[PDB]
């Protein structure tokens, strides 16, 4: 196995494995950072006793989750019940598998890109649907119906929000998209696209204020009430990986990704991704949760025509300067 | 390098399986599912045909095929909701009062 | 190749019908007014009908890789526009009794007219498929318009499932044909050929299955009496006239412009389908007590006669004008008969001795029953004479014998209906009067062009496409 | 490239067969999702990346509303599966099975009778499909938009409760 | 002529009427609570909602109604009670609010304690109220005794009841904002509650159930330095309250979740005995502290 | 070349390690930790009281109209996906086609909004007065 091509293949495989382990570890540490950042936002501390600064709280959480019993209810459909946390964990991971974190550091240099992210979101909704239906609980069924209504709300304009970025870059590849922002970042020309993609990406992960399927005040924790042990942890870890994936994708699509004046490119990418992660937590702490019929009306009557007009104006501007 | 005949045979197998699910199944939802299977099989055959000749015409015909598939699925879903609302069952063999 | 302003000049009916679809949409969204949107739909259809004159003044051109416009497309566009106008005129008094919304009917009729125009202008496989689906989907809406009624829902479900299956069959045959040839144009089917190859033959057979469903051809004809009876009477009028006219026009365009029409096997199976269609459609209407199922079997028989006229297209040069004359006469007769049925069914709530309370409608109905039988002094006889001349010229003796036998059976049941109009049985609004005027002009046109058919021959022969 | 195409084709065939012969609607929808994923994999192996992308993008939402309607009416416990089981009998499915088999073998005879040169697997990007879609094929796009509008109008008119 | 005369405080499998004089008041009179499998099954069948008893009509031709227990174990339920919802999809067809799960027998306890020793039980009637719960009982006992308390007693009692009113209103506003969806202001509102609790701990010696009012006065005098903590709270409060307003109460999402939701007029407020903020929100200016002034509220 | 097969192998290893890690933590959660036994352990959670009927009832979603509109709008979205990647080579004429397409899309959307569709909230929940 002594050849430059084979060691290049091994190096690329090792880089992909490093990216995967780093993003999974970042999702778990992002759960811990959500606890700490909610404490910071709410004039408190959060966990700062388990080790120095609470750094071992995530380890104790993992040990407890692994040694909490994992059960499958007798009234549930066992195969779908076990299948749903796997989809919730893996769909947004595969969505992250196309994000370029640095020049020369990417898992898949697909020619579809944002199309693959749309595919993974449309596959990620089925995890919540399967969890809601399979557990055979009334609150879970209500949460699954709310999640389906939410997908009806957001998926109409989820791709049309980024079609302005695709039109400006002239391609579907993320590398071409971050290379098209060499002069100015895409948040300034595509600002309506920016806010519509922010709404749709918060709705993708079912994060607050869009936490309709799992609203504790409304449905008493919602669809995953029968889940426990490492399936419940799979749901939460997949949600946090989704947060990281949506933050990184928004950084690459609207803020240049790794492009920066002085710092190394990975430093800029990590800074902007952590900025949007703490913005996820700030959004959760800040604003209340709207009714899901109001969410559907806002996503259909407002966001979809906004994305259509933004795409038309972007096309006119592009063809004017061509 | 991949034979066109194998792709066309795959599409034909999926088409006849969709027609089998269309005929032998009595619930209207499974007839719509089988119809989706046939329209996807015909679209698949169009993509193999376009990929053999190296043209975008097969992909454009696939786009038209799935536009028709979505529109017919919505129409059939509305008609099935009407049937379930005014009959309270999805038996398609009871739709037989018009004969002779 | 790009789009020139002369191309949009030739694109006038399609653009006008699309514009009035959008205008009717916006007027419905502004306020639910039945009369305003009905008048808008009639105005748009008439605007397309008079823009046909500017299309004729433009000329024949291949406007797209998809479309080709000539006298052929002009004639079939005019036929489907007349059918759509009559459908709206018959539909308004029927819609006066509809308790639910009455505004989507004209939108669906306009969209189906757009599909018929695009079928008339089709010169591509993609255009053919899109036109078939654009005819079928508003027909799914219109057939099940009165979904509270059981039979309309039955016909809607049957038509939707069967037409989706036929569209899947047609699309699979299309994909096999495209895998064989490599071009979807109407002139490049088998240009690389040894004209008989199994993949192209199977693809054309599956398209034949789909189109024979759409043309009520045996053995894809079982939907026709059920869908015709279940649907509302203006919807039955539209499905009998415009859908059949547009789909048979695009069938003739495909079988004329392609080199595959010279193949003997497709001609043989089309002769078998035509024979079976004529005999089965005429025999099935012998003991029919319902007028809608009888007219459905009548449509099957008349499409069989059109098939006989189409089979001899490669040999004789007079088959196309025969199909044009027969389709004009069939359109007028079906418009009159289904208009009498619609005016008797209007307004919507939920024919023995008709002369003693409605004499003019009985006169129109018996004239159209004489016309559908191929009896002289009517246009249907002129069409049957053209079909028989075309069959005799190319020596199709089984087909003309089937035509004679089916004409005798049609004579029996049509004349039974005609005398039942005059036996002894045991409105007041200008829209109903407009429908009565429409069926009266249909009957008068049938009688006048049966006595003196030569102007129709001149108009049809002047509608000459690229040979 | 052959391995991915053949494995996805076999998975699509098996999942379609399990779809058409199943009584559980949610399990049938899951196997339909698997079959369409396999169809998109077949599309991706042939170089039509846009076709597989649209197969997963637009059919994940299509089967989603199918799941919505399945939850809306079909789920009743074991009663719906029991009712669906009575409609399926050995004679009932053995009737059209030979018809589907003879149709499949006729189509296979047709397929094997054509010439072949092999699919080279050269990828076709979405840029070329977009150029052809909004270039030579204008009226297909416009009248397909009108077709989808017509289907939407039909869905509104039929699907109303009152 | 009553429509559905069934037990509302006791379970349906309860023998005897507890507020009668011959019924034993204490749990030690009866056998100690023995939870067996048979008793658990019988009480679970008793607690199961039976829609045929309420005429709920558990079905429609198109679809089936959904019967959901909102409570006892729900985050939205403010205690141990349950609303049984008949639903179609998400819409509520009818509700049966089932109460009696939080019955402590406090009136029978009033027949069981002395006049002085009943004051802590009055404190737990409305556990966010405290001295506000204490005042009507001690005022009624003073009416019975013929006691006219001096001015200082009235001012101290008004102080403690307004402090606990601010405490209860802070909890109510934070709880409402939490159920609308914003989970941040509850922390700060409970910090202000801790400031009030510092003052109340200084005065009464207890946080939440002070039991500090007495017949004819209060338990102790004010300790030296209470005005310092009162000034601290009065300086700390209004900026925090304005922050709560401008952060959550002026939120358009909160307004969308709140405005127009569960609205009734003065007729519904009067026919159902609605008092407090709802009755004044219907426009009827009827407050007890002004209409029938008690404890020297006329001086404020 | 070499970069393409290296990227394909990296993507395949990403998929394999992700699925295997999910399976491994599922197995570790299932195998570690003692089980609990209770009389009412295998009962659906309904706030502590037995259910009325079951959770397998048919539930009338009010947004099914919006769902069958969502499929159509998703197909319009795929058409705009195809257009948006090739805007510069389509020219101004292609911009005219897409403008007509999007104008028909908003015409259908305004039609859906105005006729009472996309509005399934009850009369008591419309926030009037
Ligand atoms: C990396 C990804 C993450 C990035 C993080 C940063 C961005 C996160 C974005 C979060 C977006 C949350 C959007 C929430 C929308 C809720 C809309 C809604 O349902 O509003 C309903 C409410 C009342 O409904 P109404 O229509 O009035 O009543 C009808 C009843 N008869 O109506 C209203 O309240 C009316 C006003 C609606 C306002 C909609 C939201 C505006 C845009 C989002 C907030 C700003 C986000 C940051 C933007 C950049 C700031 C520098
Ligand atoms: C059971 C698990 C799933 C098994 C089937 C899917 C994986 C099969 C193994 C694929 C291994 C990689 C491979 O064969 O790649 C070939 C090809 C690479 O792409 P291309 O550029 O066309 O190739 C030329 C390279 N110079 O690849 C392609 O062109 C596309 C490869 C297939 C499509 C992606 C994977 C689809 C997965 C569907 C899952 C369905 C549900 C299970
Ligand atoms: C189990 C899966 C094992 C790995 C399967 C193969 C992965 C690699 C692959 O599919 O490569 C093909 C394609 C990338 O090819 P690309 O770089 O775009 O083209 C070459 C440049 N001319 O990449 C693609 O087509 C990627 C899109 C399909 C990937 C599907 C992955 C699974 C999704 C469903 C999970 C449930
Ligand atoms: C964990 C983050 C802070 C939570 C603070 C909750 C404050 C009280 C919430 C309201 C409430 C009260 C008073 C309450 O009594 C109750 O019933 C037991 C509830 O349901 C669980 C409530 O939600
Ligand atoms: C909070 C930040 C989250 C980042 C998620 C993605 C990280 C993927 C792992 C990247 C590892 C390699 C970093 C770049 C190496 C080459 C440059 C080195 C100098 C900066
Ligand atoms: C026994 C008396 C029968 C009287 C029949 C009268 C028929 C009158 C017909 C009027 C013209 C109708 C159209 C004929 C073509
Ligand atoms: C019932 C229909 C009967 C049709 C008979 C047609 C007979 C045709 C004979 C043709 C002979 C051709 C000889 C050369
Ligand atoms: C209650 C009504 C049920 C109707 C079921 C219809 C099932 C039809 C099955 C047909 C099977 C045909 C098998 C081949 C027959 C020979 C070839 C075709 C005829 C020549």
């Amino acid at each position: 196995w002594i050849s430059p091509e084979l060691i290049e293949i091994l190096l690329t495989i090792l880089k992909a494995v490093v990216i995967l382990l780093v993003v999974v570890t970042c999702g778990a540490f992002m759960s811990f950072g959500e606890r700490r950042l909610l404490g910071l936002f709410q004039n408190r501390y959060g966990p700062n006793r388990v080790g120095w600064g609470g750094s071992l709280q995530l380890v104790a959480d993992m040990i407890k989750m692994f040694f909490k019993e994992d059960w499958i209810p007798k009234f549930s459909d066992r195969v779908i019940f076990t299948l749903a946390p796997m989809i919730a964990f893996t769909s947004l991971l595969l969505a992250f598998a196309i994000v370029p974190v640095s020049p020369g550091w990417v898992v898949a240099d697909l020619n579809i890109g944002i199309l693959f992210f749309l595919m993974m979101a449309g596959l990620a909704v089925y995890a919540v649907l399967f969890a809601g239906w399979s557990s055979n609980n009334k609150y879970s069924l209500l949460g699954a119906m709310r999640a389906s209504a939410q997908t009806l709300s957001y998926e109409v304009f989820l791709g049309l929000s980024l079609m302005g970025v695709v039109a400006q870059a002239g391609s579907f590849n993320m590398t071409d998209i971050v290379n098209s922002q060499a002069h100015v970042w895409n948040v300034i020309p595509q600002f309506f696209g920016f806010i519509t993609f922010a709404i749709a990406g918060v709705a993708v992960c079912h994060r607050h204020p869009f936490d309709q399927p799992e609203a504790e005040q409304e449905l008493a924790d919602g669809y995953h009430i029968e889940y426990s042990g490492m399936k419940f942890g799979l749901f939460f870890v997949g949600e946090y990986i989704g947060i990281v994936t949506i933050s990184a994708l928004m950084v690459t699509l609207f803020f240049g990704g790794w492009q920066g004046p002085l710092l190394p490119p990975f430093i800029w990418f990590a800074l902007k991704t952590a900025f949007f992660m703490m913005m996820f937590i700030l959004i959760r702490a800040s604003l209340p949760r709207p009714r899901y019929d109001q969410v559907m009306s806002f996503g259909w009557k407002i966001c979809l025509p906004l994305t259509l007009i933004n795409l038309l104006v972007t096309a006119a501007v592009i063809l004017w300067q061509a | 390098m991949i034979p066109l005949q194998h792709g066309l045979i795959l599409a034909a197998i999926l088409f006849v399986l969709g027609l089998t699910g269309l005929v032998i199944r009595r619930n209207l939802l499974f007839m719509l599912i089988g119809l989706e299977i046939m329209i996807n099989a015909s679209a698949l055959a169009f993509v193999v045909a376009g990929s053999y000749w190296g043209q975008t015409d097969g992909q454009v015909m696939y786009i038209l095929a799935i536009s028709l598939a979505a529109a017919e699925a919505s129409i059939g879903l509305a008609l099935l909701l009407q049937l379930h609302r005014r009959r309270q069952n999805l038996n398609i063999d009871s739709v037989s009062e018009m004969r002779g | 190749m790009t789009i020139t302003p002369q191309n949009l000049i030739a694109l006038l009916p399609l653009l006008i019908v699309g514009l009035t679809v959008v205008v009717v949409m916006l007027s419905i969204a502004w306020r639910r007014n039945h009369f305003l949107n009905a008048t808008l739909s009639v105005i748009g259809l008439n605007a397309a009908l008079v823009s046909l004159w500017f299309v004729g003044q433009a000329g024949a051109m291949d406007v797209t890789p998809l479309m080709r416009v000539d006298g052929f497309a002009m004639l079939y566009t005019g036929l489907v526009l007349l059918a759509s106008l009559a459908t709206c005129t018959f539909a308004y008094p029927w819609l006066e009794g509809y308790n639910d919304n009455k505004d989507e009917f004209y939108l669906l009729v306009l969209i189906a007219a757009l599909g018929g125009i695009l079928l008339a202008n089709a010169n591509h496989l993609a255009s053919l498929f899109l036109g078939i689906e654009l005819i079928s989907l508003p027909l799914f809406g219109l057939v099940g318009y009165a979904f509270r009624q059981k039979r309309s829902l039955e016909a809607s479900i049957k038509y939707t499932i069967l037409s989706a299956a036929a569209s899947s069959f047609l699309l699979f045959g299309m994909a096999l044909v495209y895998a064989q040839s490599g071009d979807l144009s109407f002139v490049a089917l088998g240009k690389n050929l040894m004209l008989n190859e199994p993949l192209l033959l199977a693809g054309f057979g599956l398209m034949i299955v789909g189109l024979g469903f759409k043309l009520s051809l045996v053995p894809f004809h079982l939907w026709t009496p059920d869908v015709y009876q279940g649907a509302p009477a203006p919807v039955s009028t539209f499905l009998a006239t415009a859908s059949k006219i547009a789909i048979f026009g695009v069938v003739m365009r495909l079988f004329l412009y392609a080199p595959v029409g010279d193949s003997e096997a497709i001609r043989v199976v089309l002769a078998i389908i035509a024979f079976a269609s004529i005999i089965f459609g005429n025999l099935m209407a012998l003991s029919q007590t319902n007028i809608k199922r009888l007219l459905g079997y009548s449509s099957i028989s008349h499409l069989g006669y059109l098939l006989v006229a189409l089979i001899a297209l490669q040999t004789g040069e007079m088959s196309m004008e025969a199909v044009g004359v027969y389709l004009a006469g069939y359109l007028f007769s079906s418009l009159g008969a289904f208009g009498v049925v619609s005016l008797m069914s209007s307004p919507y709530r939920g024919y023995r001795g008709l002369f003693w309370h409605r004499p003019i409608l009985a006169a129109v109905m018996t004239v159209m029953m004489l016309s559908l039988a191929g009896i002289p002094m009517t246009l249907g006889f002129i069409g049957k004479f053209y079909v028989l001349a075309v069959g005799v010229q190319a020596h199709l003796w089984w087909l003309v014998g089937a035509v004679v036998v089916g004409s005798a059976i049609g004579l029996y049941y049509y004349l039974r209906v005609a005398v039942s109009l005059y036996l002894h049985a045991p409105p007041s609004n200008w829209q109903y009067s407009a429908g009565g005027i429409v069926v009266l002009i249909s009957a008068l046109l049938v009688l006048v062009l049966g006595v003196w058919p030569q102007p129709l021959i001149s108009i049809v022969r002047l509608a000459m496409p690229l040979m | 490239m052959e391995f991915a195409f053949y494995i996805c084709g076999l998975i699509a065939i098996l999942a379609t067969l399990r779809v058409i012969t199943h009584t559980n609607p949610v399990h049938a929808l899951l196997y339909l999702i698997i079959s369409l994923l396999a169809i998109s994999g077949v599309f991706f192996s042939l170089g039509a990346y846009f076709a597989g992308a649209l197969e997963i993008i637009v059919y994940a939402g299509a089967i989603m509303v199918l799941f919505v309607f399945v939850v809306m009416m079909l789920n009743l416990g074991g009663s719906e599966i029991e009712q669906e089981r009575q409609w399926l009998k050995p004679q009932v499915w053995i009737g059209p099975a030979i018809l589907s088999a003879i149709m499949l073998v006729v189509i296979v005879y047709a397929i094997l009778g054509v010439n072949d040169q092999g699919i080279d697997g050269t990828p076709i990007s979405a840029k070329a499909v977009g150029i052809t879609l909004f270039g030579p094929y204008v009226l297909a796009v416009e009248l397909a938009s009108m077709l989808l509008l017509a289907g939407l109008v039909v869905a509104f008119h039929v699907g109303r409760e009152e | 002529g009553h429509p559905n005369l069934r037990r509302i405080m006791m379970p349906q499998t309860w023998k005897g009427h507890p507020l009668r004089k011959d019924y034993p008041a204490r749990a030690t009179e009866f056998s100690p609570f023995e939870l067996t499998k048979a008793k658990q099954d019988l009480e679970m069948e008793a607690l199961t909602f039976k829609p045929e008893e309420w005429g709920m009509k558990r079905g429609t031709e198109n679809e089936d109604f959904m019967f959901l227990n909102l409570g006892p174990n729900h985050p939205s339920a403010h205690g141990a009670f349950r609303i049984v919802l008949q639903l179609d999809g998400e819409e509520i067809v009818d509700c049966v609010p089932d109460i009696g799960y939080h019955h402590r027998g406090a009136e029978k306890m009033g027949e069981r304690q002395s006049w002085h020793s009943y004051i802590p039980y009055t404190d737990r009637i409305e556990y966010l109220g405290g001295c506000v719960n204490e005042m009507p009982y001690v005022l009624a006992v003073e009416k019975l005794a013929g006691i006219t308390v001096p001015d200082r007693v009235n001012v101290i009692r008004v102080m403690l009841s307004e402090l606990f009113r601010i405490n209860s209103h802070l909890l109510y506003i934070s709880t409402f904002i939490q159920d609308v969806g914003a989970m941040t202001p509850v922390f700060f509102a409970f910090t202000d509650r801790q400031k009030i609790y510092d003052l109340v701990e200084a005065i009464t010696g207890f946080r939440m159930h002070p039991a500090w009012f007495r017949i004819g006065g209060v338990a102790h005098d004010l300790p030296r330095g209470w005005d310092r903590l009162l000034r601290e709270f009065l300086d700390w409060m209004p900026k925090r309250l304005a922050s709560y307003e401008k952060a959550a109460l002026q939120n358009t999402i909160l307004k969308g979740r709140s405005q127009g939701v569960a609205a009734y007029g003065a007729k519904e407020a009067l026919e159902w005995g609605t008092t407090g903020a709802g009755l004044r929100a219907t426009g009827i200016d009827f407050d007890v502290r002004k209409a029938r002034p008690y404890s020297g509220y006329e001086n404020f | 070349s070499t970069e393409v097969i290296a990227h394909h192998w990296a993507f395949a290893i990403f998929l394999i390690v992700a699925i295997g890690l999910c399976c491994l933590m599922l197995v570790g959660g299932w195998f570690l930790g003692g089980r609990a036994r209770a009389r009412s352990k295998n009962v659906p959670f309904e706030s502590g009281i037995d259910s009325v009927g079951s959770a397998r009832l048919r539930l009338s979603a009010k947004f099914y109209l919006v769902a069958m509109f969502f499929v159509i709008f998703d197909v319009e979205a795929l058409y705009l996906f195809a257009w948006s990647t090739s805007i510069r080579e389509s020219g101004w004429v292609g911009f005219v086609e897409a403008a007509i397409f999007i104008f028909v899309l908003l015409a259908g959307l305004v039609y859906l909004v105005r006729i009472g569709a996309l509005d399934w909230t009850p009369a008591r929940s419309r926030r009037e007065r």
